[PDB]
């Protein structure tokens, strides 16, 4: 479990040295940074019960074979243990945006999933269509597109750092796959 | 390792819960500490040798036994590795230091050392004769900033009440 | 008629079960120390699991938004079931848990005075102890398919040996009220994923541990510790058997 | 509570630590973020009255179906609870927001509120409707900063993303 | 699935006993009540269409303000949705009744019902709206026979005594 | 004491759970087979002495060595001690024939017994000797119901079964 | 756990109203006393080895009779949990320093002490003495007149903050007892 | 090991096919390895970079995924062997690769 810091620090110790100069203003453009950051966890936390309905719902509702029997939504059971799973991946998202790396997210998340999925018989497309659809809406809450709820917040340009939470999800979408 | 976001962000993932203003008010006060801070490191990085050569001919100029011809440290490579081991102390404060908390110095340097240390007939009174040469010879205006040198001071007191 | 009318003395089962009721009023004092005392080696082995000071992987507590505040409902429901005991099963209880507490001590002779002394350090010790070296049953992982079938054989022919009954113990538990199942069976998946998420090197020296506790629990035998051997997971699947389950 | 200090506490009790630097960063983030917010928590206090009174109000108007005489807000001393209830999570939004974090209102409010709720047949998209209106009915410049009302909307948000 | 012969056999197993004559006598209460219960389940199977037809307008005849724009279903897929789910729950019913006990009707219904129900805004007084609806449209001696019709409200009551 | 209302009320203590209609028809067989087991146990409790007496004395029969001065019913004291333990057996055919299923007849007599008999050098065959006698001395129609017979079979069969 | 904050939340919750500007007031006291707080914690959580050390020392040095055959100070054993019990204290006093009430202290460390001692036959009065030595060293690094370490700090008034933490070691002090 | 939850008294275990298990770890090596043995006596067929002769697999529009058909059956035909086909399998392919 290891932020943009930890990132630094560990890659200085691969290389045996110091960090140095370099190193330190790539950190300072992350500090510099800052409350963009804050802001934007602010943004996908704030909205996030609302991003897992819709991404699931939407999923569910490009193809309706996964609510037709022998499906893998086909049930209350499967359906709850469905939402919980877009959940829990919102979550450790989040979780990857306010550490500046994804080792949360490889270590306590991604570690270990694969396999049990295929050993479930979940179907990864239909996965990583759900990490898609929170993906392209968690952008658009953290660029403040969203066409129902639209906030104030004193402007700038945050595309950087909505990159870095589509890198995330990427990073998920293609191991869930 | 130990840090401000890695503590909250385990937390969070202890509790089970989403990231609150808790940790975002904590990550705050990352990025605020975060300029004094690595600007120590800064100067760290600068004369890390001068630090490594004076805390080492201060700790045999205390410490003179050590190189007689009972006492380990009596020929010229485990006065090299001596110092050495001194760098290595000196580089886990600048790793510390830039990560913020204690994590890297712990986790590397101090987990285990005591088997170590008490194995290889090492005394620790030796190391906190160097770490508190360092600490005197610190002044107050004319290298650093005073409020990061009071960063400083904490992790190289640290070492000292992680050691003996 | 009770002589007394107020705060009337209403020692616990336990409490009477063990010495702690005597001349000095000490009933107060001594059960008040049992509890202080059990906390102290449970922080202990907390401790011991997060050294660098995050949390584990161990301590995740909840997946899901409000299963953290289940899982607190849940504690409290077992120890209010671990109270409704009767004696013998109290005294049995007693006197397995101070075996074991003394067969973990490794011979140390002040802390087997302090097992005999306080009868809920014990106990506490156990199972802190199985859960902080991660030898236990919950943090066994089968590596085979033998491993996998013999925990289930091996876990059945223990469930046998703890209810030759065919009723329900009260240990089973596993619900309280309705919709308890289903967010325990949440709980209980996360649980073994969560075990999955393990570091490298937690999950060797468990596996190392949970042969100790099977050369232990098992015996001096040839077999069983040849299978252990063979299997690592079957010293984790020897429960005590002051657990019913 | 949930807050800045108590997770903090709990991080370096439960692993047995003396308090490093990493737990001061974080309560200097309390330190420096706590003006905003309480102002905040001043202004709620300021008039409460009117945004209880606004918050059930709009709810009704929302949904009229309460007051018909199957569903539960049928009678007079119900509709006086539905206010009540308002006033309730209105204080919790006060005490959470002087306390830093999501605590008052998470341990006294939303933990087990879930059998509570769907027990006594209390739809939660009549108070969604409350709390969004409020959360609508807002203001940029005009009766607040804008700082400390971003963290009231997030303490309100809290509670409509831990009520569906 | 949770039944007679289930709970016994379990009981039996778990236990490592050989099946005594108490199971003997629970299967056999399971082979008195079974072709009573076995009827409802065939006129279930006979008119299960009407019985949806009438649950769910009935449900929004009992609840206009879901065809309204706000609240969910507000859209004839919707109301087709809505009108499917309750034929999921006949055909709970009818499983459960042919099964004995609450078994199908508990794990693939009311198991993890909560989270989603309580997800996707769904209020659980419609579907008792409409369970009740059929439970006060049962009648007597006309439509079954009246013991295995017992049968049916228990079933039919365990779903709402699942619901709220 | 294990028993179909036992058996179901362990099962719904240990889910958690409301009684459903699953332990409603087991207690359901219950009450229907009842009056089969209360007869056979009416004239058990009717001819017991006769029952000892031939069961002991065609367990003598067969083996006479017990009455030798080794083996332990060498003395008329000792033969009252068999008849005493015959007369235990036969009172808890009686009282699980009463109850309904083997629980007290299992954790009364069976339960611990093979160190009891093994300790006191008691040989098992002795009884089962008796027990078979009984069961081959029974009777189709003349003394009992045939169906509350079976039932007296199944559990004189038990004790056998439970012995060796 | 409940520092100044929350203990303000719990006295307004027992008054069951909202929060008001009189506990604000005082709340601004604290926050804007704020890193005399920090510096002070420093203080003392840095030197805490040297403490624990010099104050057990002193304890002992005071009545031979600990480290006496009998005593409860005489052998390794009983010495180390006599360290670990002093450094213990001194962890739970730096807690209620940055917490800013007792709550900590007197729900973790204090709650059945004196009853776990007279249980073990520890015995209290020097348990007090050591209390008292850690106050006074304690107090004098918190003013930063300690007579061997003096490190540069910009001055001010302290004395209030140096109240509290004697308040706190009185509170552990009079609990041994 | 299929990670299917076992029940070991409270709580369902869950077994390790993944990371630290030493089997898995073997199992990926002997592909990772074959893979790069075919890989080399491939670089080794067509060493001027044109593919050769023996490469065409085909001539009719449709007859290459025919042979990719084939194989994968071939493989599964390799995987549905009995025990002493596949253990005398594996010693004389031993020997073979010794000689
Ligand atoms: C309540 C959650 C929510 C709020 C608040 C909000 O502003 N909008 C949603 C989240 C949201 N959803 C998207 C993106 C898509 N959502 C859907 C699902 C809907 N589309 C449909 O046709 C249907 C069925 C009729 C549903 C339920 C789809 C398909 C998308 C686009 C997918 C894609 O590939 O881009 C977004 C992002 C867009 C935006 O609003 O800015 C958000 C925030
Ligand atoms: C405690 C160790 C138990 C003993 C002993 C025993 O015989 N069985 C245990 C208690 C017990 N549990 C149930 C019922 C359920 N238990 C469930 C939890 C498991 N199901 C899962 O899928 C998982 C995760 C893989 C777990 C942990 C569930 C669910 C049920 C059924 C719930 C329902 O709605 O009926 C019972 C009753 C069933 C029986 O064994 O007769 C008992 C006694
Ligand atoms: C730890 C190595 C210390 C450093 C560094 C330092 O500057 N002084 C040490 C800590 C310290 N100790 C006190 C206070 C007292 N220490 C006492 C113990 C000694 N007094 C004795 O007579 C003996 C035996 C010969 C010992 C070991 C006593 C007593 C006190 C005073 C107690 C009181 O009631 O006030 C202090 C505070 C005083 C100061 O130095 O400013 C400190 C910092
Ligand atoms: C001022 C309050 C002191 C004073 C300070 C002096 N330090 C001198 C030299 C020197 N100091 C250090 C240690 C320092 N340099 C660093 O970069 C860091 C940490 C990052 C530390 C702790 C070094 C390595 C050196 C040698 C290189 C240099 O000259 O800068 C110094 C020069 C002469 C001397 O050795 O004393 C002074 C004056 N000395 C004083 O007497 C007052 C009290
Ligand atoms: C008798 C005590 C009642 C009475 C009963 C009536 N029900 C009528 C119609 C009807 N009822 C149902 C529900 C019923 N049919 C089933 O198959 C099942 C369950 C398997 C149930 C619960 C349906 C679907 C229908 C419509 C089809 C039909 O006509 O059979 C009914 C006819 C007129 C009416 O709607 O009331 C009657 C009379 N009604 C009474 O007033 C007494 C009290
Ligand atoms: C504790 C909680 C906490 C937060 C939630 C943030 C809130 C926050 N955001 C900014 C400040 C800002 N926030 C944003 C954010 C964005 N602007 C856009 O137009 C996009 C929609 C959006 C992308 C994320 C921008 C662009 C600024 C100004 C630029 C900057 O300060 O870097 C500031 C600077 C001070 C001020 O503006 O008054 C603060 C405090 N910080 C915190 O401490
Ligand atoms: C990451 C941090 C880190 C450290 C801090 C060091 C600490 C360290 N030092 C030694 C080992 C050693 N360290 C010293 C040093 C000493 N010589 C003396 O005269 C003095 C007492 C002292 C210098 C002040 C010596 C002499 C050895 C070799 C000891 C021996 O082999 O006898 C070893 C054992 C392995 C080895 O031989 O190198 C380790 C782990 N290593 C690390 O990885
Ligand atoms: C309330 C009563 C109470 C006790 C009686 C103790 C018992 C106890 N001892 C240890 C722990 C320990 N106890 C010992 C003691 C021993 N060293 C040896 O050489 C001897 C065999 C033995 C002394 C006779 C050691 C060495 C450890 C640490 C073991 C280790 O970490 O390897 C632990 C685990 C937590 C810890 O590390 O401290 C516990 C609960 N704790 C309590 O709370
Ligand atoms: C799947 C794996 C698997 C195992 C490894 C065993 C383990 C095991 N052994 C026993 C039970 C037993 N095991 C032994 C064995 C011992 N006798 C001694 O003198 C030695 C100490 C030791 C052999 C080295 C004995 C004697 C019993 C019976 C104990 C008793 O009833 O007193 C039981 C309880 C059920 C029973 O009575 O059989 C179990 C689960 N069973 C399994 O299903
Ligand atoms: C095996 C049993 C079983 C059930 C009982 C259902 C239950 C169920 N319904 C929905 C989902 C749904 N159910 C309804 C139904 C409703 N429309 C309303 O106006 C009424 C309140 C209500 C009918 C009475 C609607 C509208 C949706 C879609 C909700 C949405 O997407 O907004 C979903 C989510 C998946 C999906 O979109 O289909 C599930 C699991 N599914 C199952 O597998
Ligand atoms: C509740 C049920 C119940 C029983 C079934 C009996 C079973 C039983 N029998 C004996 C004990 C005995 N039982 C017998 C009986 C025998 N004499 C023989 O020649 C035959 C082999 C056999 C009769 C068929 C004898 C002789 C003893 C005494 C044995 C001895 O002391 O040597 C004892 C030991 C205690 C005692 O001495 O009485 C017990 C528990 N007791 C119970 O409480
Ligand atoms: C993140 C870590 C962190 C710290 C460790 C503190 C460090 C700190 N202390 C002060 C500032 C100060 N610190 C002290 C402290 C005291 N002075 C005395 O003479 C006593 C010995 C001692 C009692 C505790 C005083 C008196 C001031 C100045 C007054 C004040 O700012 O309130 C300042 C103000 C800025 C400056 O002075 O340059 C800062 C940042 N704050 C932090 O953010
Ligand atoms: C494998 C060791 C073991 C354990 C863990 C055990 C009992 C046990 N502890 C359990 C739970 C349990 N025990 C703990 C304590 C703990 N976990 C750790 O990692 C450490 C170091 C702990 C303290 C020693 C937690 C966090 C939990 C999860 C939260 C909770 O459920 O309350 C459970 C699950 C159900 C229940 O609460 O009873 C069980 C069945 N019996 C054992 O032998
Ligand atoms: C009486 C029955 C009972 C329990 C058992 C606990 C269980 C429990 N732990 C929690 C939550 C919780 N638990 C821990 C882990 C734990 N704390 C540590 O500091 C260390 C070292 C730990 C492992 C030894 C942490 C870190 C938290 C988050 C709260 C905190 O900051 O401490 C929560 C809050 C859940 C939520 O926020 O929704 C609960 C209910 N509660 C009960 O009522």
């Amino acid at each position: 479990m290891l932020d943009a810091f930890s990132r630094v620090v560990v890659n200085s110790d691969s290389k045996a040295a110091y960090v140095g100069g370099s190193d330190l203003q790539s950190l300072k453009t992350f500090i510099s940074d800052g409350n963009k950051r804050l802001d934007a966890v602010n943004c996908i936390v704030s909205n996030a019960s609302c991003i897992v309905s819709d991404a699931i719902s939407g999923m569910i509702c490009e193809n309706p074979g996964l609510i037709a029997p022998g499906g893998n939504c086909y049930t209350n059971r499967r359906m709850a243990a469905c939402l919980r799973d877009g959940e829990i991946i919102l979550r450790y998202v989040s979780y990857a945006l306010l550490a500046g790396d994804s080792s949360v997210l490889d270590d306590r998340c991604l570690n270990g999933l694969k396999e049990t999925y295929i050993a479930l018989g979940v179907p990864t497309a239909s996965t990583s269509r759900a990490v898609s659809i929170m993906k392209a809406a968690s952008t658009a809450f953290i660029m403040n597109t969203a066409s129902g709820r639209k906030i104030e917040i004193a402007a700038g340009d945050c595309q950087a750092l909505q990159s870095e939470a589509a890198a995330y999800f990427d990073k998920v979408g293609s191991a869930v796959d | 390792m130990k840090s401000v976001i890695t503590t909250t962000i385990s937390a969070a993932d202890a509790a089970g819960r989403f990231p609150s203003s808790s940790d975002l008010e904590s990550i705050q006060g990352n990025i605020q500490r975060a300029s004094a801070r690595l600007e120590a490191a800064e100067k760290l990085s600068g004369n890390h040798e001068a630090v490594v050569k004076e805390a080492g001919d201060a700790c045999f100029a205390k410490y003179s036994y050590l190189k007689n011809s009972g006492e380990a440290g009596d020929s010229q490579e485990k006065i090299n590795k001596c110092y050495r081991d001194v760098d290595h102390y000196m580089r886990l404060i600048n790793y510390s230091l830039v990560v913020g908390g204690t994590g890297p110095l712990d986790e590397w340097g101090i987990a285990g050392s005591r088997e170590v240390y008490r194995t290889l007939n090492l005394p620790g009174s030796a190391y906190i004769a160097s770490f508190t040469f360092t600490r005197d010879r610190l002044c107050v205006p004319r290298d650093m900033s005073s409020q990061a040198g009071v960063e400083f001071v904490a992790a190289l007191d640290y070492v000292i009440n992680s050691l003996s | 008629v009770l002589r007394t009318v107020l705060r009337s003395p209403v020692p616990s089962g336990a409490a009477t079960v063990y010495g702690y009721v005597g001349r000095g009023n000490i009933s107060v004092i001594l059960a008040k120390a049992d509890e202080y005392m059990a906390k102290s080696v449970r922080k202990q082995y907390l401790a011991k699991s997060n050294p660098y000071g995050t949390f584990g992987v161990q301590c995740t507590e909840g997946s899901v938004k409000f299963a953290a505040d289940f899982s607190r409902i849940r504690a409290l429901n077992a120890e209010f079931r671990a109270k409704l005991g009767s004696a013998s099963k109290k005294t049995f209880d007693m006197y397995e848990n101070r075996k074991n507490a003394i067969s973990n001590s490794h011979g140390c002779h002040h802390e087997e005075t302090q097992f005999v002394g306080y009868k809920g350090v014990s106990s506490m010790y156990n199972v802190s102890k199985s859960e902080a070296s991660g030898s236990c049953s919950r943090y066994a992982s089968p590596e085979t398919v033998v491993e996998a079938a013999m925990l289930r054989f091996m876990d059945i022919q223990v469930k046998m040996a703890a209810n030759p009954t065919g009723v329900y113990n009260i240990s089973c538990n596993e619900g309280a009220a309705r919709g308890q199942a289903e967010d325990v069976r949440v709980a209980a998946l996360n649980a073994a994923f969560r075990q999955g998420q393990k570091s490298l090197g937690k999950l060797l020296d468990e596996k190392y541990q949970q042969k100790k506790q099977g050369y232990s629990f098992a015996h001096g035998c040839n077999y069983e510790e040849g299978l252990i051997n063979k299997y690592p997971a079957l010293g984790a699947a020897f429960r005590s058997k002051s657990y019913g389950y």
